[PDB]
RNA sequence: CUCGA
DNA sequence: GCATCCGTGAGTCGAGGGTAATAAAACCTTCCAGCAAGGGGAAGGTCAAG
DNA sequence: CTTGACCTTCCCCTTGCTGGAAGGTTTATAATGGGAGCTGTCACGGATGC
């Protein structure tokens, strides 16, 4: 199982698992007897946890540390439902401030209708 | 030059005493160039393409004849009887002509 | 008689004879079994039982074959080596028993999985023993006849006797030869040196006889297997001479294709495998074809291409001779983006690399007193009015500086680096006057708006330009 | 190669 | 010893035009640059008072 | 002549990758001896080879 046939099934990128790989989140793939990465189900399994975590907002770091909390067989949830709950408490943190730009912007865009004219109710407020 | 058959001769030059040598080309608008040359021992050599000599019945042999064709074709046979232990040949008067 | 050396070749490759559908399944037979004498009798070996452990201990932690076979034809031979290891010292090394056990791990030893990495990773193991004990036999051979003068037929009576003890160097000189009674002086070498070929016994834990029957074992396989490879070698080399008819395109001479397909031809020997019903001609010529346009590519340019430009370059080539064919107008690149599905800019980088150089004795007119080498000029010559002004601007420069009177003038020279071996900084050249960084660059300044007053710099005006 | 002395 | 075979020569000085052709493919590896906006710092150059 | 405050350019650095360049290794029906180019000079001297 090479390199190419694990981006199948998962759907990384070829180069996305070689930084995987550089960086410190994965399992190291044995060679074979040559220049060859060669994976097993257990490499599968950490990089359709990584792929799937990327994807609901997870960042490198945290799911760094969440595919160790994978390998290891204790996995003591106290600390995963604190991460996950950090982690939708971030996104709320990240939604208020982005519905505050929406609120922001709406309270702008009201004038202006947009005419031939050579002023502009926008352009003179920022400048 | 025109493609064709073109027999030459230098009119000296390559042996002492004169004795020119007639040469006789043969050159076609494509391939190699069959040649045909005396020497001063009298013989008949053959060229082929500018390379060396070559003695020139060995282009006859190799058209499958035989060295007793070779002479029928070139030559004019003279025929001897012998009858009851004479030696009298035949003799054409147009053949003994200035000997 | 000839001087064209493609007839010496294949008038040379012209005395030895093709081989028919069964011939090749002769010497290949001949081939397996001249590599199984080299894997049979190295089983006699404790480079072997180096290979045994690793890789035994490589599946520890771990067609294509299941790992139940993996754990299983590695395992019984440690315990069976455990119990061939102890008893050898049993008793007697070489036994009705013991050596039935060194043929017992011997023939169980066969769990081949041969790989030839690790194979040949043994006979490069024995071969530099063997050549440790050769150069101590040789270096011993050297003392004893060309210093010590002993004769030959009086030393083979005690060097074939042990060879690890010392009774061979003290038990020949009982007979004088008095030449080689001179040993006084010279016994610190050769009992010394065979410190360590006893180093070597106590290495490998067998003798002195018992271990060069396993080298001769190995030149006899080693040699059969090279006989066998020559002739298969030397019979398929038309096969070569067929292919690189065609890829003599003019980068490369036609002798240089056929010496790189026979090192290609070279390499599909020792891969052929004569177990899957196929003739040698179905696999050799995959190995050919690589090695002639491998070599066609990294060789045959002036200026070098890598691998994998020529691919960009002929898929352009292909696409190029297809467009002319199909339109009848010869494609713009931006057409032929179209086709490749690449950005125009691509396609006109692509187009720049090609056009190896031109010989700088090619005639330019249709003559020959004209060649391309006359024509080139010298572009990295100074010129010489512009080398002549820029000696008056150096005396000029030295003129005007007297002026300045002591230590603006050394600042000025030392700060722009005239009349020195190199520039200094700012603070370097504050170092040298007291400390001062900054009373350095108002000296500067007061020398420039003395320099720039209109009495001395009208000289320096039309140096401008 | 074509031309000039 | 001598017919024959091979190597080396064959005027000088100026113009003008020129400066080209075409040839595998899937796989793997390491290394370097760049990109969405800056932050940080280090080695040199000036300013304005004192 | 002195001190601190500011300027300059330039090199390295921050994620989550992606694009590209340069290098190496295989592929199993059967394929078994090239081809381009030369012929329209003359006169030696001197190796060379029976």
């Amino acid at each position: 199982m090479n390199i190419s046939d694990v981006a199948k099934i998962t759907g990384l990128t070829s180069k996305a698992i070689r930084f995987y790989e550089e960086k410190g989140l994965v399992t190291p793939p044995m060679r074979s007897e040559n220049g060859y990465r060669t994976y097993t189900q257990q490499h599968l399994n950490e990089l359709t946890l990584l792929r799937q975590a990327r994807q609901v907002g997870f960042n490198l770091e945290e799911s760094g540390e969440l595919v160790n909390l994978f390998n290891d067989p204790q996995r003591h949830s106290a600390d995963v439902k604190r991460r996950t709950l950090e982690k939708v408490a971030e996104i709320e943190r990240h939604i208020e401030e982005l519905q505050s730009m929406r609120d922001q912007l709406l309270a702008l865009a009201n004038a202006c209708p947009g005419d031939d004219s050579a002023d502009c109710p926008i352009i003179e407020n920022l400048s | 030059r025109s493609p064709g058959v073109f027999f030459d001769s230098d009119k000296g030059k390559t042996h002492s005493s004169g004795k020119v040598l007639y040469n006789a080309r043969i050159i076609p608008y494509r391939g190699s160039w069959l040649d045909f040359e005396f020497d001063p021992k009298d013989n008949l050599f053959v060229r082929i393409d500018r390379r060396r000599k070559l003695p020139a019945t060995i282009i006859l042999r190799a058209l499958n004849y035989t060295t007793e064709q070779i002479l029928d074709l070139f030559f004019e046979k003279v025929i001897f009887e012998i009858r009851d232990n004479k030696l009298q040949m035949e003799l054409v008067p147009e053949r003994l002509r200035g000997e | 008689r000839t001087t064209d050396p493609v007839r010496m070749y294949m008038r040379e490759m012209g005395t030895v004879e093709l081989l028919t559908r069964e011939g090749e399944i002769d010497i290949a037979k001949r081939i397996e079994d001249g590599i199984n004498q080299v894997q049979c009798s190295v089983a006699e070996y404790p480079e072997a039982i180096t290979y045994l452990l690793e890789q035994y201990d490589r599946v520890e932690a771990e067609n294509s074959i299941d790992p139940e076979l993996a754990r299983e034809k590695f395992a019984e031979l440690r315990a069976q080596y455990v119990v061939t290891r102890d008893t050898i010292k049993a008793k007697g090394r070489s036994h009705a028993t013991a050596q039935e056990e060194i043929l017992k791990l011997s023939e169980v030893f066969k769990q081949f999985r041969l790989v030839p990495k690790q194979f040949d990773y043994l006979v490069n193991s024995m071969r530099v023993m063997m050549d440790r004990v050769r150069t101590q036999e040789r270096l011993i051979m050297k003392l004893c006849v060309e210093q010590c003068k002993m004769p030959k037929k009086n030393f083979i009576t005690l060097f074939t006797g042990n060879e690890t003890s010392d009774t061979w160097f003290n038990a020949a000189i009982a007979m004088n030869k008095p030449w080689s009674e001179k040993l006084h002086d010279v016994s610190e070498e050769v009992h010394r040196a065979l410190q360590k070929l006893q180093q070597i016994e106590e290495e490998t834990g067998l003798t002195i006889e018992q271990v060069k029957d396993i080298n001769r074992r190995m030149s006899i396989g080693e040699a059969k297997a090279r006989r066998a490879k020559k002739e298969m070698v030397e019979a398929n080399l038309r096969l070569v001479i067929s292919i690189a008819k065609k890829y003599t395109n003019r980068g490369l001479q036609f002798l240089d294709l056929i010496q790189e397909g026979n090192i290609g031809l070279m390499k599909a020997v020792d891969k052929f495998e004569y177990r899957r019903g196929y003739k040698f001609s179905t696999y050799a010529t995959w190995w050919i074809r690589q090695a002639i346009t491998r070599s066609i590519a990294d060789q045959a340019r002036t200026i070098r291409i890598p691998v994998h430009m020529i691919e960009t370059i002929n898929k352009l080539n292909r696409i190029s001779r297809q467009m002319l064919q199909e339109m009848g107008r010869e494609p713009t690149p931006e057409e032929l983006a179209e086709r490749m599905l690449m950005p125009e800019d691509k396609i006109r980088k692509v187009l720049k690399i090609a056009k190896e150089p031109i010989s700088m004795e090619t005639p330019i007119g249709d003559d020959e007193d004209s060649h391309l080498g006359d024509f080139i000029e010298d572009t990295t010559l100074e010129l010489p009015l512009d080398s002549a002004t820029t000696e008056s601007l150096r005396a000029a420069t030295h003129d005007v500086l007297a002026g300045l009177t002591a230590r603006e003038a050394k600042v000025l020279r030392m700060r722009f680096g005239i009349d020195m071996n190199t520039d200094y900084t700012l603070e370097e050249v504050g170092k040298q006057f007291d400390v001062t960084r900054e009373r350095i660059r108002q000296i500067e300044a007061k020398a420039l708006r003395k320099l720039r007053h209109p009495s001395r710099s009208e000289v320096l005006r039309s140096f401008l330009d």
